[PDB]
């Protein structure tokens, strides 16, 4: 029974930052990589990173870098991804998706619900 | 940097099969850009497929299959519901960072 | 006679001659059951040609060999039925086989001219071919008229029974003659080099500075000093500004310029000296070609790119544990722990037949190869060879310095662990299911040029190599889809259920593949013969209860019956071929080696059999001297009516024009009539 609860829907001004939270839960969290993936309407979807929430290692994209910083807190088994310096192309619906850490297997077995982000004045 | 290219859509009818394309711009996909299939639902309900361009998710009906087709990734449908009308999308790693396809929105008559 | 001799496996009905509704009773069970034998024959016949057909694998030998093997119901039929009854001449087994030629020579051969679509027409092309071959089986039943009346009258003799069996190969012979041929200066100061290479854990880096020219027994003062290229000064190197003196006599001096060492991953950089202020103690000397220096550095950084040594590999069940390798070739700096499993396929795991094993190996730094134990176990058993799958996942830098912990962004709570690598205090992660005093961890909580460096360090990362996934072997149909196509349109419905006892008994035929054909063929002839064992016991039952005799019941149904597979043979080839060689060439091929082999060499193991006692080997003449002497008349007619047919008004053999089509079958169906009616009445001497 696997089930990644993705965090609430999220207006912020552009210049500000954002925080998204995957409380995932039904698994072990800390042997499990987390991938962060964005969706635009119309561009497809675009890679932001992994995290392991165990030691914290993380992978990102070179656009995604300073973009995103993926943080995890093992105690309440939460994923976290911080945005900051938001505009207008970071106005997406971003997904948590499970990865076991093998290429052999699905990269993106469970996703979640996804959050909307809106960024606009 | 490099792109995947897809099909817009693709339609079928119930019963049928089907068969959806995954193309490398760099060029033939291997073995070692590992093709993932994931398929979304409406109103925003992922669900992953295939894994390494062969391994099926536990749990993904039987008709879903991969393969390697020429110099290009396939997802084949052998069979497929009315279940089966939903977006499909292809990631290929090239060993640094997953690139995802357009996606091809199937659709299944009914 | 109403009296019934025993068969060689049918016991006699009794009591004998009963009664007139009792014969009725009696012979309807025989008729029946010989009916649904030559339908069981014609299965098991057309399964003992395919089988020959693979063997041999269109030729006038490979044709006569497929006559042959139609032909072995009429051949097995006389052989079983002398030596079956004690190797005394009975009618039935003579008698088939003179009846088959009639039905072979006429009624085939008019189905034959029949079959070929309207409009077409099938020649016969080797007509010098089909003259020699037609008059030898023509010949064969008059040979055999020949040794019954004409040489020794009404006795077989030894030479005369041999002498049939022997002109069989010589229609092996002619077909295999007629495939091959029928058918076809001051002193200037100077580098050794100009461009030097170094690794960066060398330390120093070994640069010389040489002296030639003008007059040696001099002092010479120079000046070196190092600059920035795409390497900083106290950081990737130590900068150096010393004086360089050459003593008199004295040409070559060695310079070491110092390597600064860490374990972040780099590019390839290099740096820049200079030499200046040439002078001489007490014109004289200058720098000339080359002055500058451009030194590299090497960077062994990179924390490995992480395969298995092959794809495949064969493992004797019979091992206590494998050693699967994991090779780190690319490089190595820092503890790399590297996860890893075991995937079952064939080879189920669980403990029964591998030993499930998944955990976290560690590299340390500097070290290339570790191992992955898993343990087969093996089983009594001779089973199929098993298969299974290791895999390793996601490696993952565990331990790295402290600076090299703000490049790579980690985030994580870090151990100062005792070590120290490269003069530096190293860290290393904190990983979970493990616990610290929580005092103890450290936690390490842009201008273009640090991103650079970030960028280009993230390219050092723990990656997977070309084989990341490996497959262990363990090492120590077509009989079912016979049976399913054995059991499967009304029409479609009579016949299915009407042979599926036969499809399904003649399954356990072993498939054609095998051996070649020959496994298929063993037990095709094997079953022929058991099945003309019993039609010449239900033949010859049927006969005596309503007081038909032997030669009759052989020339009207037996004779039929059994050139079932004759018949199909002969109709494809009139119409899936061009020309009608093969499609006649099969009826006169079946009936020479009716008479060679089935008379043949039945005659012959009676003849020897008596002659060992010193006895003569008697056959009645009277009753085949009528029948071949009517054959041969009436076979003379359908040569000449098929020679006939040569003219551009008919153009062939066969098809042809509808309305001498439909003249041409007629003729050859009422001479097949004219010839069981006559026989019939000459052997119950009406003349
Ligand atoms: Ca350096
Ligand atoms: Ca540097
Ligand atoms: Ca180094
Ligand atoms: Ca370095
Ligand atoms: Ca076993
Ligand atoms: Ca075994």
């Amino acid at each position: 029974q696997v089930q990644l609860q993705q965090s609430g829907a999220e207006l912020a001004r552009p210049g500000a930052s954002v925080k998204l939270s995957c409380k995932a839960t039904g698994y072990s969290f800390t042997s499990y990589w987390m991938q962060w993936v964005k969706q635009r309407p119309g561009q497809g979807m675009e890679w932001i990173g992994a995290i392991y929430p165990g030691d914290v290692t993380s992978r990102y994209t070179q656009k995604f870098k300073g973009k995103a910083t993926l943080t995890a807190d093992k105690s309440s088994s939460t994923a976290f991804m911080q945005l900051r310096s938001l505009a207008s192309e970071d106005s997406a619906v971003y997904y948590c998706a499970r990865w076991s850490g093998y290429y052999g297997s699905s990269s993106f077995d469970y996703w979640g619900q996804g959050t909307t982000l809106t960024v606009s004045s | 940097q490099a792109v995947v290219t897809q099909e817009s859509a693709l339609t079928t009818s119930p019963g049928e099969t089907v068969t959806l394309t995954c193309r490398s711009s760099t060029g033939a996909v291997t073995t070692s850009n590992y093709a993932n299939w994931v398929q979304e639902k409406p109103d925003h309900l992922f669900t992953g497929l295939i894994g390494g361009t062969n391994n099926r998710v536990p749990g993904v009906p039987a008709r879903f299959s991969g393969s390697l087709i020429g110099d290009k990734a396939a997802l084949t449908i052998t069979g497929a519901q009315t279940e089966d009308e939903a977006i499909y999308f292809c990631a290929l790693w090239y060993s640094n960072h997953w690139v995802f396809g357009g996606g091809t929105k199937l659709t299944v008559l009914g | 006679s109403y009296y019934c001799k025993k068969g060689v496996i049918l016991p006699i009905w009794e009591p004998q001659d009963p009664s007139f509704g009792d014969k009725i009773a009696r012979a309807t069970v025989y008729f029946v059951a010989m009916v649904y034998m030559f339908l069981g024959v014609s299965i098991i016949a057309d399964r003992f040609m395919s089988s020959i057909e693979v063997i041999t694998s269109e030729t006038v030998s490979n044709l006569t060999l497929m006559a042959l093997g139609s032909s072995a119901p009429e051949i097995l039929l006389s052989v079983i039925e002398v030596c079956g009854h004690n190797f005394t001449a009975g009618d039935l087994g003579p008698s088939t086989i003179v009846g088959s030629a009639a039905f072979n020579m006429f009624i085939i051969i008019a189905l034959c001219v029949y079959v070929v679509p309207d409009g077409e027409t099938r020649k016969i092309k080797h007509l010098r071919v089909f003259f020699v071959t037609a008059a030898w089986s023509i010949f064969a039943y008059t040979w055999l008229y020949i040794i019954l009346s004409v040489i020794s009258p009404g006795v077989v003799e030894v030479w005369e029974g041999l002498l049939t069996f022997f002109f069989f190969p010589i229609c092996v012979v002619f077909a295999w003659v007629a495939d091959r041929r029928l058918l076809f200066p001051v002193s200037k100061i100077f580098f050794e080099q100009g461009t030097y290479q170094c690794l960066e854990n060398c330390g120093t880096v070994a640069l010389t500075i040489i002296r030639r020219g003008g007059d040696l027994t001099n002092t010479v003062f120079v000046d070196f000093r190092t600059e920035d290229g795409t390497a900083n000064a106290g950081s990737d190197y130590e900068f150096t500004e010393g004086t360089v003196v050459f003593k008199p006599g004295d040409t070559q001096k060695e310079i070491r310029v110092g390597i600064i060492d860490d374990d972040i991953f780099e590019e390839d950089e290099n740096f820049l000296v200079h030499l200046s202020n040439v002078k001489v103690s007490s014109t004289l000397a200058c720098l000339g070609s080359p002055s500058t220096a451009t030194v590299t550095i090497f960077d062994d950084d990179h924390a490995g790119i992480f395969t298995f040594e092959e794809p495949v590999t064969h493992v004797s069940e019979s091992i206590g544990i494998m050693e699967v390798k994991v090779l780190r070739t690319s490089g190595a700096r820092g503890n790399v722990i590297v996860p890893y499993k075991t995937i079952e396929g064939t080879a189920r795991g669980g403990g029964e037949d591998f030993e499930d094993t998944c955990g976290e190996l560690e590299f340390q730094n500097d070290e290339i190869v570790k191992t992955i134990s898993v343990k087969v176990i093996d089983d009594e058993e001779y089973e199929k060879n098993k298969t299974f799958f290791l895999e390793i996942g996601e490696p993952r830098l565990v331990e790295m310095s402290e600076k090299k912990a703000l490049l790579l962004n980690e985030l994580g709570g870090f151990t100062i662990t005792g070590k120290y690598l490269f003069g530096q205090p190293v860290f290393r992660k904190v990983h979970a299911r493990e616990h610290p005093i929580l005092s103890t961890v450290i936690t390490i909580a842009l201008t273009s040029k640090e991103e650079e460096e970030r960028r280009i360090a993230e390219m050092g990362r723990p990656i997977l190599g070309e084989h990341t996934k490996l497959e262990v072997i363990i090492e120590e149909n077509s009989w079912r889809e016979q049976f399913i196509e054995a059991i499967t349109s009304c029409f479609d419905y009579v016949m299915h259920f009407l042979t599926v006892f036969w499809k399904v008994l003649f399954a356990f035929v072993p498939p054609t593949e095998y051996w070649n054909g020959w496994a298929c063929f063993i037990v095709s002839i094997l079953m022929i013969g058991l099945l003309t064992a019993f039609i010449g016991d239900l033949a010859s039952h049927f006969g005596c209860t309503i007081g038909l005799k032997d030669s009759v019941t052989a020339v009207v149904f037996v004779a039929l019956g059994t050139s079932v597979p004759d018949t199909f043979a002969s109709k494809v080839a009139a119409t899936q071929d061009q020309y009608a060689d093969a499609s006649i060439g099969n009826v006169t091929g079946s009936n020479a080696v009716n008479v060679f082999l089935g008379i043949g060499v039945a005659w012959s193991i009676a003849a020897i059999y008596h002659a060992a006692n010193g006895e003569q080997f008697k056959v009645s003449p009277g009753t085949l001297a009528f029948s071949v002497t009517l054959f041969t008349i009436f076979a003379f007619i359908n040569v000449g009516v098929l020679l006939y047919r040569r003219r551009p008004e008919i153009g062939g053999e066969l098809g042809g024009p509808r309305t001498a089509k439909l003249l041409t079958s007629c003729l050859f169906v009422l001479l097949w009539l004219l010839y069981i009616f006559f026989s019939s009445l000459e052997a119950y001497c009406h003349i």
